């Protein structure tokens, strides 16, 4: 069940989630 | 597929345009309910079924 896909030292990364 | 096995395919985050298959006589029928035929391309839901 797939409903979505996609293909494209110090490393800071910022995750979050809003009204979907 | 049989229509007993009817088959389903998912359909979300991609551009179609309903008008070349409305303007086409190949299809033998083509009826909508709950939404005009016509008005299709404005349209805007989160998933499809087909």
């Amino acid at each position: 069940n797939c409903t979505f896909e996609y293909v494209s030292n110090l490393r800071e990364f910022v995750f979050k989630n809003i009204d979907g | 597929a049989s229509v007993y096995a009817w088959n389903r395919k998912r359909i979300s985050n991609c551009v179609a345009d309903y008008s070349v298959l409305y303007n086409s006589a190949s299809f033998s029928t083509f009826k909508c309910y709950g939404v005009s035929p016509t008005k299709l391309n404005d349209l805007c839901f989160t998933n499809v079924y087909a």
